[PDB]
């Protein structure tokens, strides 16, 4: 067996000792088995197929990213969302909309907004440092 | 026995009191209401067998007599620390404080725990309910801050959002 | 005056007043039937003497001495107030009772940070009782806020010094209870008496590190502190 | 004032204890879980930047645009804030630590090109003047990765486009739950990381395709995984200052029931006397 | 007297109905000031329609402040009042804006008072 | 507390209005008048039934004065105008 | 004798904006009480420096307290302090710290005094 490692930019998506899995390359289709000499390569979007140890397969499902193999490690870095090229360049052009016209969006943080609320009410037109003499 | 308001019988005691010339206390009520519901509540009691045989004269002598009271008391904007209030509190054995954002809420009786309590307690309760109750009053007590502060948290502990479930299922 | 006749016999008396506050009271209304004039807050005129002429009997004398332990009720929670403002003006000492120090199971429940005297000073009672106290209330009003921090953070975000004082500060704690004889139909435990000096030793000991090797509970209802290690043993 | 209205606000100080109560509660909960999706994103950049290294300046080399300095004629940055207040200081000595060095670099006649995360800063330099380009805002206590492709291909493409000759994140960093510092650190051209492959006599890649267009995607993400590990700090150092900010504020409320009480027992008082005396004295 | 025993199920539901849609809607307000209302679920964005429709519902133009205003007055049976309240918590007359309802009497005025809108 | 339940309106002016600037200092979220538009032109009638709304929303959204840079922009222009009413 | 047409306007214009700044900063105390003074905004800190600054500055040394602090007192013409209030108001002086300005005479004190820190 070898130790594969499937991560994104945000979170661990599989750990574990590996006896063998199959992914789809840029170049084509692949396979990886233990002491496989070092490698790099993109993937395309697709499943990925593990077999536990002893023999559980399962399927994982990949967004793209890159595969990099060493002789007993492998990891895979993989993405959260398809990217190409003009798939970003639409990105990029509401980003850059964005920032002319000043369309500040919201957050979405309820809990903040109450609090905020509450107190910004409470605290109004209090005048407890004019009622209580402190010099301040 | 049940007195409807003991706080309409100072009201009363202040007029009848005033028209007489009588010099006033705090708040304008006679120098003296605290000796008025003193004397009064301090007949409520629970009297041995002793004194029921001496004074019924040898004709009963197993029993043991009791008068027990209910003094309903009425309270402006929740102000439990008026000067009738506290004076009442100062007197009787606890309280049962009857909550109006409660009552307004549909929660009815409006018994508002922590705030209200007994002080003979447990004596005065039967087993089974004493075994079994033991530990409710603490627990609504506490479920009812816990109820607060689950206004501005959202995303629980899922350790209080046990609690918070199972007080509102008491309550 | 019944105390006052056991102390012309010389003896060393104890004079409770179950509450002072229903004396000052008792003072107002038979000044109102009286008809005199409404002095401060509505008190009788003459509230401060009628207070000092009672308090100023309770003293010591070159026969026999009087305490006097009284229990004290303040008005609308008020420290304001002529009552208490005028009963204070005479309390030497002051002990608070807090309902959370029971909650504990700690017995007596006295808040060790709120109860004062003005006996303690290095020139009546010496330096080593003095600064002895001293440190049990800097200890005990430290961890007030790293119980709090903890409550907030978890244990784990506290410097190692302090999971020290946390641990120094549950044994004074601790070692505040004791067991009376008229407790024993509550506890079993047989009642102890200890002598001041010991308890001196006891919390010079535990303050600085010395008993830091035994646990908590060898200290929780023991009495002296060489009957702390007699517990610990056994533990 | 008279003892009806300072009983009033006594209640509404002990209302705004209770709120900044739960809000110190709720920051350090959101605290902990921000501090935990942070060090679960180390394990990408950190394995990449080994392969960055092997890749760039390992048994042979690439070249990339982004690896090698050129002359600084104007200089990009990526700036990080909060989307929510009462986080204490924690935008203005960013931003005031930006604005320095910023002006430090006009001092030499070269410019500078400003994009947003969050909105605070949004507003902020939409105020100072600041050349703003692209943002993204309303990522709250949510950020993924998807909603920071834009901004930052937006300095990507014009680095390596030409317009651009240095590029930097301006963020906080959290290192104690009690302290968090702002720091502007360079991305572009690559720092280096002490990645030494001497080791690594014993092998080298097979590339499919080949290592250069391999090399460029590897940048690409590398940097785009940093800048969401700025935010992400960012985000955790917002909650501990929000945590912190609230305990003053608890504090501040407490100490001064305490003074208003003071205040209301005297008038309470005051008006006792005041009315037994004028009943005692208008009688007779 | 409004317990269900002396006024019916029906008065009590309509009338504890709209009591907590208006305690709702003052729920509400303090998350639109500050959220904006495009933040809103799809659920409460329709409890603060029907909660401002309602608002207006409450208002009548009286006979007698006829001379302060000039608009005629209106008469409302409790059985229309019932009958309009329980439509609009409903949702039975989302179709209409607001302003359908300010000062309208009855709710069959409303839907023709909409119509000239 | 005799002579407000005896008029028929009251003109409130407060210390803290007159400091800030705003002169005559009238309080218009306490005064009254009881007369009310009978004792108005029609012109002025007209026009100052939107003054009265501009200033109570105002007044309901002024708490938030002093949180202003997070409001959303749509409460924004009604806190804004009401000062400018103001 | 406060009035525009026995003081001039601009003497009452200064006192007035004086008035004004001072009462701004009276309103925010039990916000920078409760929350701490970095929750308010960049242009009401500028009014808080401001306001501390001709809080400061109302300060003078008198001829007859000398016994009481030595520092030689001062003698201030008006047209001298309707000038540097003016200044203050309008930050042309937010360079300095507010130290500059206790218990100072003219306008010019304080800028000297500020070398000194």
């Amino acid at each position: 067996t070898y130790h594969l490692d499937v991560v994104s930019a945000e979170q661990q998506m599989f750990s574990g000792l590996v006896e063998k899995i199959q992914v789809t390359g840029s170049e084509g289709e692949l396979g990886i088995y233990p002491g496989h000499a070092p490698l790099l390569t993109a993937i395309k979007p697709g499943m990925i197929r593990i077999v536990k140890q002893h023999g559980h397969e399962e399927f994982i499902y990949l967004s793209g990213g890159i595969l990099e193999v060493q002789p007993g490690n492998v990891t895979v870095l993989a993405d959260t969302a398809i990217r190409g090229q003009d798939l970003d360049e639409a990105r990029a052009m509401e980003a850059k909309r964005k920032a002319e016209e000043h369309i500040s969006s919201s957050h979405g943080d309820v809990d903040y907004a109450q609090a905020s609320a509450e107190l910004a009410k409470a605290i109004a037109q209090l005048r407890v440092i004019e009622l209580t003499k402190k010099a301040m | 026995i049940i007195y409807d308001d003991l706080s309409k019988q100072a009201v009363a005691y202040r007029q009848i009191s005033l028209l007489l010339r009588r010099p006033p206390g705090r708040e304008a009520f006679p120098g003296d209401v605290f000796y008025l519901h003193s004397r009064l509540l301090e007949r409520a009691a629970r009297v041995n067998a002793e004194y029921v045989e001496a004074f019924t004269k040898g004709e009963v002598k197993g029993k043991t007599g009791s008068l027990t009271a209910l003094p309903i008391i009425e309270t402006q904007a929740g102000d439990v620390s008026a000067f009738v209030p506290t004076n009442v509190i100062s007197i009787t054995d606890g309280q049962i404080f009857l909550e109006t954002n409660l009552f307004n809420a549909g929660i009815r009786p409006a018994v508002n725990p922590g705030i209200s309590v007994s002080r003979v307690g447990g004596a005065a309760q039967t087993k089974i309910m004493k075994k079994l109750s033991g530990g409710i009053r603490t627990a609504l007590a506490q479920y009812r801050e816990l109820a607060a502060f689950s206004q501005f948290a959202s995303d629980l502990d899922d350790a209080t959002r046990k609690q918070l479930d199972h007080g509102q299922k008491v309550t | 005056t019944m105390a006052e006749k056991f102390r012309d016999e010389g003896r060393d008396v104890l004079l409770f007043v179950d509450n002072i506050y229903r004396y000052t009271l008792a003072g107002t209304e038979v000044s109102a039937l009286l008809g005199r004039m409404p002095s401060a807050v509505g008190y009788q005129p003459t509230l401060a003497e009628e207070m000092g002429v009672l308090q100023e009997r309770i003293t010591s004398t070159k026969t026999g001495s009087i305490t006097s332990v009284q229990a004290v009720y303040v008005p609308a929670d008020d420290l304001t107030d002529p009552s208490p403002a005028t009963t204070f003006a005479h309390l030497d000492a002051t002990v608070v009772l807090s309902r959370q120090i029971a909650s504990l199971g700690i017995y007596p429940a006295v808040d060790p940070l709120d109860s004062t005297s003005r006996q303690l000073d290095p020139l009546v009672v010496g330096q080593e009782h003095y600064d002895t106290a001293r440190g049990v209330q800097s200890i005990l009003q430290r961890y007030q806020e790293l119980k709090d921090i903890i409550a907030i953070l978890g244990m784990d975000e506290l410097s190692e010094e302090d999971k020290l004082v946390v641990a120094r500060a549950r044994k004074i704690q601790r070692f505040l209870s004791q067991p009376f004889f008229v407790a024993e139909v509550f506890t079993g435990s047989p009642g102890k008496y200890v002598s001041l000096k010991d308890t001196i030793r006891g919390f010079k000991g535990i303050m600085e590190g010395e008993y830091d090797h035994l646990p908590e509970q060898a200290f929780y209802m023991v009495g002296s502190i060489e009957e702390a290690v007699e517990k610990a043993k056994k533990l | 004032a008279g003892a009806k209205d300072i009983r009033s606000k006594i209640a509404s100080v002990q209302n705004t204890q209770k709120i900044t109560k739960a809000m110190e509660m709720v920051a350090a909960s959101k605290m902990r879980k921000s501090q935990d999706r942070m060090a679960a994103s180390r394990p990408y950049a950190e394995t990449m930047r080994k392969v960055i290294g092997h890749l760039a300046h390992g048994n042979l080399e690439y070249k990339h645009p982004y690896l090698e300095d050129r002359d600084v004629k104007r200089v990009g940055y990526l700036v990080v804030s909060t989307d929510r207040g009462l986080a204490g200081g924690l935008n203005i000595n960013l931003f005031k630590k930006l604005l320095a060095e910023m002006k430090t670099w006009t001092d030499k006649g070269v410019q500078a090109d400003l994009a947003m995360i969050g909105s605070k800063g949004v507003s902020f330099f939409n105020s100072v003047g600041g050349n703003v380009v692209a943002q993204v805002t309303g990522m709250g206590d949510n950020p993924s990765l998807s909603e920071l492709i834009g901004p930052v291909k937006v300095m990507l493409q014009a680095y390596d486009e030409g317009r651009l000759d240095k590029l930097y994140i301006v963020s906080n960093k959290f290192i104690n739950t009690m302290s968090q510092v702002p720091t502007i650190s360079q991305l572009l051209p690559l720092p280096a990381s002490d990645d030494d492959d001497l080791k690594h006599k014993s092998w080298d890649y097979l590339y499919e395709p080949d290592p250069k267009a391999l090399l460029d995607t590897l940048l690409r993400r590398y940097v785009e995984s940093q800048v969401y590990q700025g935010v992400v700090e960012n985000l955790a150092s917002e909650q501990a200052a929000r945590m912190v900010a609230m305990k003053a504020a608890t504090d501040n409320g407490g100490s001064l029931i305490k003074e208003l009480q003071l205040v209301y027992n005297k008038a309470r008082q005051a008006s006792i006397t005041q009315e037994l005396t004028e009943i005692v004295s208008g009688a007779a």
